[PDB]
């Protein structure tokens, strides 16, 4: 890989510096390489590894909806047939957002998540791989669109599974964690009922353990609390 | 279309 | 080139869906690829090459910026070595930026000037020139930083020749020409006071013919004039 | 630093 000869002291320091110039694409090179070192990641890592490519993967699910809308406008009745460049775009764009997904996925499953034993890093790295089946589901069509499906479902539920045994009801990483794993239910899983009953629930539970933190870790759980009842409202 | 709310830099 | 095998009005269509999706690396590319089929632009696509590279150099400009700014802080006295990092890190973004002037001022020389005879697209062109050759003079610090800077000078000097004698002084391209070389006279050439006389000279000129126009040609003219007031405003 | 008004997109 094209990181290999740099140190990987360097490599976290230049991604912390591309962060700054909002610089993405090279950040999110740059901890692809210190991954690719085989060391495991710090909490302070784990998270510029995931605001990368969360950025990189953003910009790219923005296009592809500009561009999926414009192409069902031209495939409606009374529609002027305009030729094959805007599926082809789309296409191409597509292509490169999965690309990214399976470069994510490819660095949890070599080797992030068999190493990781803590919870914090293990719920962790298992809802980033919900996340990324995820985004790969948002645009998939064929015959392995249930599969990447219950790929994230499956990835999401692992997740879920140990951050109720292991993490307190105010756990940001958590809160995080049914955040995501509700819009999954509400817009992938077609499950709107699952996706409000689970952020009911998890706002509500965080809410009666708020007593337990300190200043800061308060204003950290009710940041993603605020997302929660966004949702909610939306919703219902 | 109408995006909810996911954890992390809303970058889309 | 990667886009030799794509229809001209493909490319062009394509950079209009990269436009709308703010994909602007892709749309570049596409218009460079339409540049490449050696036929003259339209003032459409004029513009829509112009506005796609000035996104992309945007971008590098200012994470050159931030960089900058961090190593000019590394480097003071009583700061904390921090090693080669942050150094590499901007030479690199530095050199994918000079990259990119020189790809447009490689259009511009292979053919796009020499086949451009009419003011409208002559004056576009060599204003670019200057531009692209103004934000190689940013970053320039060596023994070619003069010869950069008198390359600036020397396109927007016949771009502003030709404009003051083929087009009335609210033409839009003519007002934006003005607004950019006397940016390039404040902060490249270091002739505050030619700045400001030119922008002086070009929004009174323009006030006066201001009455000759359109009410949708009148907006265009006195966008650009604000633009030129704004910056009096900062200069005196 | 204070960047002065150029034409066109204001991308940087
Ligand atoms: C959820 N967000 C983050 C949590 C913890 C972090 O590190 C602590 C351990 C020092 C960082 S660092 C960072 C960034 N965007 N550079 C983001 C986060
Ligand atoms: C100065 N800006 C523009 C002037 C004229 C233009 O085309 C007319 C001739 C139809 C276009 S088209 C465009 C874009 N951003 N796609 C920008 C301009
Ligand atoms: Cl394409
Ligand atoms: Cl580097
Ligand atoms: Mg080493
Ligand atoms: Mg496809
Ligand atoms: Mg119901
Ligand atoms: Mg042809
Ligand atoms: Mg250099
Ligand atoms: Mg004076």
């Amino acid at each position: 890989g094209a990181m290999g000869s740099m140190e990987r002291a360097s490599l976290i320091q230049k991604a912390k510096l591309a962060e700054q110039a909002e610089r993405y694409e090279d950040m999110a090179a740059f901890m692809k390489g210190a991954v690719e070192k085989g060391e495991e990641l710090s909490c302070e890592e784990r998270n510029l590894l995931s605001v990368a490519y969360k950025n990189v993967v953003g910009g790219q699910r923005a296009a592809w909806r500009v561009l999926s809308s414009i192409e069902q406008k031209s495939n409606e009745e009374g529609s002027e047939e305009k030729g094959p460049e805007v599926r082809e775009y789309r296409e191409k764009v597509e292509t490169e957002l999965q690309g990214v997904c399976d470069t994510v996925l490819g660095l949890l499953d070599s080797h992030l998540i068999k190493e990781a034993g803590d919870a914090e890093s293990r719920v962790f790295y298992l809802k980033m791989k919900g996340d990324y089946y995820r985004y790969l589901a948002e645009v998939a069509t064929g015959d392995d669109k249930k599969r990447i499906i219950d790929s994230a479902r499956s990835a999401y539920q692992e997740a879920m599974d140990i951050s109720k045994k292991e993490m307190p009801p105010t756990n940001p990483i958590r809160l995080g964690l049914a955040l995501n794993f509700s819009v999954f239910h509400y817009e992938i899983a077609n499950s709107p009922e699952e996706a409000i009953s689970l952020a009911k629930t998890t706002f509500d539970e965080a809410m009666a353990d708020l007593h337990t933190l300190s200043e800061d870790s308060y204003k950290d759980s009710t940041l993603i609390m605020q997302l929660l009842r966004d949702n909610l409202t939306l919703w219902t | 279309k109408l995006m909810f709310k996911t954890e992390g830099p809303d970058s889309d």
